[PDB]
DNA sequence: GATCTGGCCTGTCTTA
């Protein structure tokens, strides 16, 4: 297959895609189900006044990467 | 208006933006130290000394019933007549702003050998929310002193906070708190005069007013030029608070307040845009009730200061004033200056 | 599986404080909390229990808040001393919880009782920092063995030289010893003179053939029999701290754990005074106390080991 | 036998095994260094000095007639009083893997402040020329009031037709021909012995008044250390020389030994190589007669247990009955001691 | 005015 069909089909897999519910809403966490690769920073200030910054970083989201690693492991559960 | 280099010795690592330096008897102590302290100094508190153009910075120890207090990144350090210190927010190495009050003294001293006495305070009452960048000061009005909090940026609210925007921050209330360090109580004044929130700005105090200068709006992303006035009176009731708003300000933000005779203070350092910065100094001269901001020629900058992005200072106290820079990474992580107002 | 890229230095408490904050407070959010989610066109319920255990030491030493390891409260399971440690090799059960290190902490930060710093690091048992991440109080087999290795390596070159005879040496002594000891293990094991210790030439380096070179060195005769039971004895313990599951894959080392650590702790005692004396490394100490309760508590060693991240 | 550690100066990695000690009036020189000489020293030859078990090797320079020859890794010293004391240098083998032919002939020519001045002249042959080699030996020969030298075959390449690039660094030995050179003309002539059946090199050969000794070698067309030692006796009477060999009893199997003299008329040899993974350790005595040979075991020297386990080892004599010889180290390169023997 | 103390260094040990 072409590199755009491979592209499309990667979407799948990466978290952010599934939906789910924590039956106990969690605390201080967003209910959104689709974030995908989320700042690393989370909103850090990044200005003149503030502690100097001098880092890059990038993650996923805690419990959306949960979902996806159980729904990867479904045939073998 | 003289500049100076000045070299540091082998703990250089220890010394981050937002360090306070505090004096006691034409001596100052370091404080708000780089991680956590080791076993070098377990109080993380130094003697901040300078010989010959040259720093070394030698550990300190604390009495038998003090406290041992976290390091602070953006506290509000406060002078107050012993002679002691008041210490209010700032960041701790967590990334936990402390809601806690302290209060640094000498308890023995001999052969140049000083031992602290560090007191926590309980404050109870209109409590300020734990904060970092603002400021305090100490009014006196009728034979009783009293502290004034004002601006300051912290975390959003445990309710409106996401762990997506964990470390987002916003300007605080424009209420101004007064604190009694007797009993311990604060008491939470609105006023019409003051709509934005400040952070960043400088506190000029006297008798019985204080004078906020410049600082930054993180609502409107503005450096506005204000001159306020806020004249508390402590009457045998209850204290009453007015404000008044004074034409010819300043543009800036973090600067470096410092007091070369009395009456009359000097302001140097900041920042007048993102990417600009403030290179020339200004004269602050005070009589009974007036007020008086004036230019004076500016220092003779190197090469150094002129093409860096960013510094960071505080008063020494003794009309000369700390000041460091930035450098090369691998080498020497920062470049240090004092200068001299006299 | 990744979840987190940053470019930060890993002794900066700071930065790594502030990237990290988000993940604990969501980690420490959903643990008290159940998942629901459709697979297999049927709704289903999950529970998670969440155990951090591949840190190495030192990250274990910042993010704990205690401090770093060459100071004398040594071991971050038990609270005892070097002194201590170095005493009695054998009997340590281990107290120490997070909600502890924080309740130390909190003693640190007040004093309520109103000592000196001696007193109160005595009192809190060396905790001067704030804890940020919950840890569960367990052993990295992959940097034990690792430091086994290297200990083991010293103790070879200080018998090929017979500290035992001589305890004063200069240093071009130690440089020739050290150059004999590589010379031999490269001429009779193929093994290259390395900087500082691998995982493989720690794995190579721990049989009997090697004890078996290495006594071509050492005219003494007795020495040759204590080197002999000491890899033996080190040898019986290694596959109870490095099996995925030693109770159905070696029950008698299993059993007979207490037995062969309590006569390795008591050969390094008598016959190993010139450099086990009044000291103990950390890794040993974790061998010889700790092994037995971690096993009967989680059940195996090893499999919660470090090595998938490196 | 006492051993000895021998420290060094910084010029360690000029010494390179196959080098060659020459002693000029208790002065020992160094000689054959590794690589092509730099601009510390021109010539190569350095002054081996030895104090306080400390060695210092130093530059030294050649008169204004001399020729700069290569160093050579394998060549075939001896010594030649017949007058001016004076080294003969024949063979060896250039950096640039090449096999010299042509014979160099070193001499003081002058020294002032411990500071000496050599002369390397060059000297052609002619006649019977040897095809150039190394790892033989070369003596001289005094009979009847006239000096004449002996050499021995060695072993080289392959010849110009059968050499090929794909066996370009094939060695086989010379043919068993004794050479007799006469230093004062320079007309060689080859001879042939029924007795000399097989060649030989790395071997070691004793000179006396008219009769060379080889004792023990290396044999390469079968791989086999022989055990035996010859006696070649020659005789120059005013026509032409004639040569003889008789074998005899009691031989010694060892390769690349160092063989030095200890008192008049008595040698002693110290241990070589005695098979390939094998390594002799113990030392043999020689002791001269008028007509007659006699071999011993002496004491076994200390070894050190570095020496007891090195594979490699190698050396030469200085010339007051003492060894240097080298240990080879790890990644420092190399370990040299020395040993003594009254 | 020699006498212990203070503090500063420094090599070793411990984890990476
Ligand atoms: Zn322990």
């Amino acid at each position: 297959q072409p590199l755009h069909a491979l592209r499309n089909a990667e979407k799948v897999l990466l978290p952010g895609y599934h939906p789910f519910e924590w039956q106990p809403p969690l605390k201080n966490v967003s209910s959104r189900t689709d974030v995908g690769i989320i700042d690393g920073l989370s909103g850090l200030a990044s200005s003149v006044d503030e502690y100097p910054v001098d880092t890059i970083a990038k993650r996923f989201r805690y419990d959306s990467a949960l979902v996806s690693a159980l729904m990867d492991m479904e045939e073998d559960i | 208006m003289s500049l100076q280099m000045v070299t540091v010795g082998h703990n250089i690592a220890l010394i981050q933006p937002g360090f306070s330096l505090m004096n006691f008897d034409g001596q100052v102590f370091f404080f708000g130290q780089k991680g956590w302290p080791k076993r070098s100094c377990p109080t993380g508190v130094f003697h901040f000394d300078i010989k010959q153009n040259h720093l070394k910075l030698k550990p300190a120890i604390f009495s038998k019933d003090s406290c041992y207090l976290p390091p602070l990144r953006y506290p509000a350090t406060c002078s107050y007549k012993k002679h002691q210190y008041i210490i209010h927010g700032g960041k701790t190495p967590n990334n936990e702003l402390s809601d806690k009050i302290y209060i640094m003294s000498v308890a023995c001293k001999n052969n140049k050998k000083v031992t602290f006495r560090c007191t926590e305070k309980d404050l109870v009452g209109d409590v300020p929310e734990p904060r970092y960048g603002h400021s305090i000061d100490v009014v006196y009005s009728r034979g009783k002193s009293m502290g004034v909090l004002f601006g300051g940026r912290s975390y959003m609210p445990s309710t409106q906070r996401t762990t997506e925007k964990w470390n987002s921050v916003a300007d605080c209330l424009p209420h101004v708190f007064l604190i009694d360090f007797e009993f311990g109580c604060a008491t939470s004044y609105i006023l019409p005069e003051l709509q934005d929130g400040l952070s960043f700005h400088v506190s000029i105090a006297r008798n019985d007013t204080v004078y906020i200068l410049g600082g930054h709006s993180l609502a409107s992303n503005i450096r506005p030029a204000n001159l306020y006035r806020i004249r508390v009176d402590l009457p045998l009731g209850t204290p009453a608070v007015n404000c008044t708003v004074l034409p010819g300000g300043i543009s800036v933000s973090s600067a470096i307040l410092t007091q070369t005779n009395n009456d009359e203070f000097v302001i140097v350092g900041g920042y007048q845009l993102e990417n600009q910065k403030r290179m020339v100094c200004s004269l602050v001269s005070l009589g009974d009730n007036t007020i008086e901001i004036s230019e004076m020629e500016t220092p003779d900058w190197t090469s150094d200061i002129k093409h860096s992005k960013i510094w960071f200072g505080s008063n020494m106290g003794n009309g000369t004033i700390f000041l460091g820079i930035p450098g090369d990474n691998k080498s020497e992580a920062f470049y240090f200056y004092t200068l001299r107002c006299s | 599986k990744p979840l987190c890229l940053m470019l930060a230095d890993e002794s900066d408490h700071e930065t790594l404080t502030a990237i990290l904050s988000p993940l604990i407070a969501e980690r420490e959010a959903m643990k008290s909390s159940e998942l629901t989610l459709e697979m297999g066109g049927i709704p289903r319920t999950f529970k998670f229990i969440f155990r951090g255990t591949g840190y190495d030491e030192k990250l274990v030493r910042e993010v704990e808040g205690l401090e770093a390891s060459g100071s004398v409260y040594i071991c971050t399971l038990c609270d005892t001393t070097r002194l201590e440690a170095s005493q009695n090799l054998v009997f340590h059960s281990i107290t120490r919880s997070h909600a502890e290190n924080l309740q130390r902490y909190e003693v640190w930060r007040s004093n309520p009782y109103h000592e000196s710093v001696e007193e109160l690091r005595d009192r809190v048992k060396g905790v001067s920092a704030k804890p940020f991440i919950e840890t569960v109080p367990s052993i990295d087999a992959l940097h034990c063995d690792i430091g086994n290795a290297a200990e083991f390596y010293k103790i070879f070159q200080l018998e090929i030289g017979e500290v035992y005879k001589h305890p004063n040496a200069s240093k071009e002594e130690r440089k020739r010893w050290q150059a004999t000891l590589d010379k031999h293990l490269r001429k009779r094991m193929n093994l290259k003179p390395i900087m500082r210790m691998n995982g493989n030439f720690a794995r190579k380096l721990m049989t009997q053939e090697t004890v078996d070179a290495v006594c071509e060195l050492i005219p003494s005769e007795e020495r040759h029999e204590a080197l002999r039971e000491l890899m033996d004895l080190y040898l019986k313990m290694k596959p109870v701290w490095r099996s995925s599951c030693p109770a159905k894959e070696c029950p008698e080392s299993l059993c007979q754990y207490s037995f062969n650590s309590q006569r390795f702790a008591e050969l390094l005692s008598t016959k190993f005074k010139y450099r086990y004396e009044g000291k103990i490394t950390n890794y040993f100490h974790k061998t010889l106390a700790h092994v037995p309760e971690i096993i009967e508590r989680d059940g195996s060693i090893g499999a919660w080991a470090s090595e998938g991240n490196q």
